[PDB]
């Protein structure tokens, strides 16, 4: 339903190469000349050794000539094809950097709504699947309305009968074609439904093979497959046997238009058809060249039916990315003021509403202040808005409402420098670099060895070292294999340490940990949280009598507010939450 | 390229579909050749003949040769394009029932070795290059073979010297080309799924790390690194299509030659004869219409190296030794088991040597028992050894008096029902998530138990014909903790395992599903692992594990009364 305006998207693309779809519209061109000279030399080479009777040595220019259009219709072939290539790359690496670049601009809350295996998909294995409409589908559209006219232009002098086969059937293709084209697109509509359900039925029954083992439905999933095995052949060989008929169209005229050309050809050298020619007697060279030329008539529209499948998936790709560059998300906006001074911020909100990039509001409205120094605490149910307010102070989330950094709003704070007095902790570590010793660096890349040794000391980073193979330059590897949970989680705590910060935003550490390094973490974090101001959303719920504020929230909003040992006495929302903590070992 | 041998094995059912399917390609890419080569033979038949050798010349022979030749061209591609199709989801099916029936018994050992969630997209994947093997492979080379040989021998009758050399250019190109383009490009082809997985995983990387590389200004050095790996990534793609660009421009060449050789070598005579005359075309479209057969010739080697690929991937994983092999005895499934065990481990020993000797415990018949569990240390394997996942290296199970080892899948089945924590939501129909459990129930029955359990929210819409899954509605905790528990009930085991029901799930339905459990399963025999203190005072004979040792075990008011560490677990900390 939505062809036309993405196949507009898709071909509106392709202004970046357009000098690689016009050598290659071209190019096209050319080889549909190539294919009339070489039929026209071999036809007249042929005539002159089975009519005239010439030998072979007294051939040679023609057999030059033809070896040479050989030659050059191989170059054009082999030219066509790099031409067409260079195409299709710069559209990808066009559109694969502004994709990249409105996925950075949007920054980390508009990349984490989905997970990273299927930006993947977007980036690298839906783009690729428009090279090849840009590569071979769009040339060979050129080619099949360049080549056919150029055989019928070139027949049409020597004989109007034989360019009439070829042209009379011109309009009986697309004719026929629409008329199973219909009964084949209702043959879809009746079974879109019922073969979506089939496709993914094998890989459910796979992924769900321990379920079927401990209830002992094994053997008894064996005949659904073959019973969804053997209707969704049944339901799909209905769909093939009507769209086997369309390409079985050319296939038709093709044959037709061959044995046509043969039987109207022999009989009039024989006498019996007397029209067709222009009051002159059918050449031999006439017939060889209407017949060499007749199946090279319809070979760019058998190659066009070969690539009708590019062009399917790049307008499925183009469905994906069309929406994905025209999402209507704004982003924080950027004012130009640099922070004062390095010391402790003081971060206080009159009333803020957090806002996703898509305009919906994560987080209501917010009454809180932090002085210079002041260590606070967010916990509260999942889903309550905790990490919306890390985001938010760190400049990843829009927001309306006053949140002023140490007397100056965050809207109005340049990111860039901003983000130098802002250093950090997430749940989930994510490790870019390539070594362990580069990725504690990353925060600081100019730190002396010295200032490097005592951040992997004092976050119980050097105490797993000599586990590791290759010590503090050991490889990573991706996704953090090497490191455990655990281990890459004290990582993230390194680079956190190195460079000192104004302001020091905890996001649930050592949640997921295995029990000693969560001991080590917190240890190495609960005495680096106290000589700055640091802001750590926790579930522990236990041991943060030292901690000097502690806002707890549901749905979005700070509820209570207080030191711990005014909320667990008081009865509260925290008292209730404090006591499932402690209803779970 | 042994590898291959147990799936070409498979094509021994529908070995005549599949012949067929080759077959109706050879007949319709021969009278693609007979079409053009009567026709060129016809015309020059013609023009030699004239008009004075109407009377002489029967044409009327020729003429219902290029009308038959045309007929099953055109009627011969759509039914090998059939029969092929056909036929190639016949063989599918054979796939996935071969590979479904022999994961089975290496289900939970074996199989989740790798990543679940990668490697079960890729065994679909792999059974669909197999499945590329016979149209995309052995049809395209079966074809080619012998339509050169065909097309050889039927020229041989003509001149031999001229038959061999239009068929030995072909057979040259049909063996020599097609693996000298596969060696050519191997190296690049490597080089290419190299750096689209480190693209990949840069890729994954830069847009995970965001926030932190943000922060720590990486974000535009990190992007830069990225974009040289795809400069990298797209330069071998140029010389993956300058070769492709390469076997297209030779492909013409080397067709061009054989036209060239027969016009030249056909123009010195072919029989014998000094003056062809109408021989000649009859050579020279021979070759000109003869090289559609070597069209997917080289296509089609390529894509061999990855169903040989495929086929390593499928038969290493689905050849592996079964952790566990059932005995056949066919033993009445007896209610009221009595579940006994003794010195079988707990938890996966830790480098710490956690417990060299396991634990005991005896379950009489009708007892509910709560084992209760440090959270994150370590993980709970008594269902699996229960479940007969995997033999116990240590200890022994002991079901109703009689060893767990000792009885056929059939009966163990029936004698355990077990709620796992992971609950598989089946991409089908609410009746067939929940006919699992029991085959035979009628319609009321399933819907009584939904009542019963509280999943009535799953009754309104077209009642039990709901699509559930992948393609249907999804289903919240707790809302796919009481189907694990519909399951259960429905199945009726004397025996109920449970594995932290009420795990991620709120105290208002956590409080709902424990009421289940008493309830319900009054009389069979629960065994409950949880790391949860809420409903337990309704279980009998509590038992608290310490290191993978039971440190404390009693009844809950017992338990609680005597000091101990299930006092301190309910007191907080
Ligand atoms: N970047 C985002 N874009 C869109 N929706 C979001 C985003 N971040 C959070 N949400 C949603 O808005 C709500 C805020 O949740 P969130 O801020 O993650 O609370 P939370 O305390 O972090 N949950 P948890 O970490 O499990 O304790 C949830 O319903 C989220 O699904
Ligand atoms: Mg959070």
């Amino acid at each position: 339903s939505r062809q036309k305006e993405l196949t507009r998207w898709l071909k509106q693309q392709s202004v970046i190469s357009q000098r690689w779809l016009n050598i290659s519209r071209l190019l096209g061109f050319v080889s549909g000349i190539l294919i009339i000279a070489q039929a026209w030399f071999m036809a007249r080479i042929l005539q002159h050794m089975i009519m005239e009777n010439i030998p072979r040595e007294a051939l040679l220019l023609p057999f030059t000539l033809l070896v040479l259009t050989f030659v050059l219709r191989a170059w054009v072939v082999w030219l066509r094809e790099r031409v067409g290539y260079h195409a299709g790359q710069h559209i990808r690496f066009a559109i694969r950097r502004q994709v990249l670049d409105r996925l950075q601009q949007a920054g980390p809350a508009w990349i984490q709504g989905k997970p990273a295996g299927s930006w993947a998909t977007l980036v690298l294995e839906q783009i690729d699947d428009m090279h090849d409409y840009y590569a071979r589908y769009l040339p060979q559209m050129a080619l099949a309305v360049s080549v056919p006219l150029l055989i019928v232009v070139a027949i049409f002098p020597s004989n109007w009968a034989a360019a009439l086969i070829l042209l009379g059937t011109a309009p009986l293709i697309p004719l026929f074609m629409a008329l199973v084209g219909m009964g084949a697109a209702d043959a879809n509509r009746r079974n879109f439904l019922a073969l979506a359900r089939l496709s993914g039925h094998f890989l459910d029954r796979l992924r769900g093979m321990e379920t079927l083992r401990i209830f002992g439905r094994g053997e008894a999933e064996i005949e659904s497959i073959r019973s969804a095995s053997e209707d969704f052949r049944q339901r799909t060989m209905e769909v093939l046997r009507l769209a086997f008929l369309s390409s079985g169209i050319l296939e038709f005229f093709t044959s037709l238009s061959i044995a046509l050309v043969a039987v109207y050809f022999g009989f009039s050298y024989l006498g019996e058809l007397d029209f067709g020619h222009y009051d002159t007697g059918v050449t031999l060279a006439a017939g060889f060249l209407a017949l060499i030329l007749a199946p090279e008539f319809f070979q760019p529209l058998r190659d066009l039916g070969t690539f009708y499948h590019a062009k399917a998936q790049a307008v499925g790709a183009a469905d994906s990315l069309k929406t994905f560059m025209e999402t209507p998300l704004a982003h924080p906006q950027r004012g130009e003021a640099e922070l004062a001074s390095t010391d402790p911020v003081t971060i206080e909100a009159e009333e803020l509403f957090i806002t996703s990039p898509e305009g919906k509001t994560l987080a209501g409205p917010l009454n809180f202040t932090l002085p210079a120094g002041q260590r606070a605490v967010l916990v509260g149910r999942s889903g309550s808005g905790k990490s919306s307010l890390l985001n938010a102070l760190s400049g990843f989330l829009s927001y309306q409402g006053s949140l002023r950094i140490n007397g100056i709003e965050l809207r109005d704070l340049s990111p860039e420098s901003w983000r130098k007095h802002l250093s950090w902790v997430g749940q989930n570590p994510q490790l870019p670099a390539a070594t362990l010793r580069d990725n504690v660096l990353l925060a600081r890349p100019d730190a002396s060895e010295q200032e490097l040794q005592a951040a992997l000391d004092n976050a119980w980073v050097s105490e797993f070292l000599p586990l590791l193979p290759q010590g503090v330059d050991t490889p990573v590897g991706d996704q953090a294999a090497r490191l455990s949970v655990g281990q890459a989680q004290r990582v993230a705590v390194a680079r956190a340490l190195l460079n000192p910060c104004s302001l020091l935003l905890l996001d649930e550490p050592a949640a997921s940990l295995d029990a000693h390094s969560e001991q080590r973490v917190m240890e190495a974090l609960n005495a680096a949280s106290l000589r700055q101001t640091t802001l750590m959303v926790t579930h522990q719920l236990e041991d943060l009598a030292d901690w000097d504020v502690i806002w707890v929230m549901q749905d979005g909003r700070i509820i209570e507010q207080g030191r711990y040992a005014e909320l667990s006495v008081a009865g509260g929302p925290f008292a209730t939450l404090l006591a499932h903590r402690q209803e779970e070992i | 390229m042994r590898a291959l041998l147990p799936y070409l094995a498979l094509y021994k059912r529908h070995k005549w579909m599949l012949s067929l399917g080759i077959v109706l390609a050879i007949v319709t890419l021969l009278a693609s050749i007979g079409l053009l080569t009567l026709s060129g033979w016809f015309l020059s038949a013609s023009a030699v003949a004239g008009v004075a050798g109407l009377y002489s010349f029967n044409y009327m022979l020729p003429a219902a040769g290029v009308r038959g030749a045309a007929i099953t061209r055109t009627a011969g591609r759509y039914f090998e394009r059939l029969v092929s199709a056909d036929a190639t989801f016949r063989v599918l099916q054979h796939l996935r029932i071969y590979t479904f029936s022999k994961l089975l018994p290496l289900s939970p050992a074996g199989l989740a070795r790798y990543r679940q969630g990668e490697l079960l997209n890729r065994v679909v994947a792999d059974v669909d290059t197999l499945d590329h093997l016979y149209l995309r492979v052995i049809s395209p080379l079966v074809g080619a073979f012998v339509v050169i040989m065909v097309v050889t021998i039927g020229l041989s009758f003509l001149d031999f010297t001229l038959a061999f050399t239009l068929g030995g250019i072909m057979l040259l190109t049909l063996f020599l080309m097609p693996p000298l383009f596969y060696r050519a490009g191997k190296s690049t082809g490597q080089n290419l799924t190299h750096l689209r997985g480190q693209y990949r995983q840069q890729l994954t990387a830069w847009l995970q790390g965001q926030a932190e590389l943000t922060i720590f200004g990486a974000s535009d050095r990190y992007r830069t690194q990225l974009e040289n790996t795809e400069i990298q990534w797209l330069e071998a793609q140029r010389r993956q299509s300058e070769l492709t660009a390469l076997s297209q421009a030779i492909m013409l060449l080397i067709g061009a030659l054989a036209v060239i050789l027969m016009l030249w070598m056909a123009s010195g005579g072919v029989g014998g004869n000094a003056q062809p005359g109408a021989l000649i075309a009859l050579f020279v479209f021979c070759a000109l219409a003869a090289f559609e057969a070597l069209a997917p010739v080289t296509g089609a080697f390529q894509h061999l190296g990855q169903v040989i690929a495929s086929a390593v991937r499928i038969s290493d994983l689905t050849d592996q030794k079964p952790e566990v092999t059932f005995p056949d005895t066919q033993t009445r499934v007896a209610d009221r088991v009595s579940l006994t065990l003794r010195d079988v481990q707990f938890t996966y020993p830790e480098q710490s040597q956690q417990a060299l000797k396991g634990i005991s415990l005896q379950v009489n018949a009708g007892e509910h028992i709560a084992i209760l569990g440090r959270t994150g240390c370590g993980k709970s394997t008594l269902l699996q050894q229960l479940t007969r996942a995997w033999d116990p290296q240590q200890g022994e199970i002991l079901l109703n008096d009689s060893p767990i080892a000792s009885l056929n899948e059939a009966a163990l089945r029936q004698t355990i029902s077990v709620v796992p924590q992971r609950v598989h939501l089946f991409s089908a129909t609410l009746r067939d998530n929940l006919l699992l459990a029991s085959p035979g129930s009628s319609d009321e029955a399933l819907s009584e138990i939904l009542r019963r359990v509280g999943l009535e929210k799953l009754l309104e819409d077209a009642g039990l014909n709901s699509w559930l899954g992948e393609g249907g509605r999804q289903l919240s905790g707790g809302e796919l903790r009481r189907l694990a528990i519909a399951r259960a009930l429905l199945h009726d085991a004397p025996l109920v395992l449970l594995d932290e029901p009420t795990e991620g799930l709120d105290a208002t339905t956590e409080s709902q599903i424990l009421e289940l459990l008493a309830e319900m399963m009054r009389e069979k025999t629960v065994l409950m692992v949880t790391h949860r203190l809420r409903g337990l005072s309704r279980f009998q004979q509590i038992i608290v594990m310490d290191n993978g040792q039971i440190i404390e075990q009693g009844t809950h008011a017992e338990l609680l009364a005597r000091q101990g560490r299930y006092y301190q677990f309910k007191q907080g900390l």
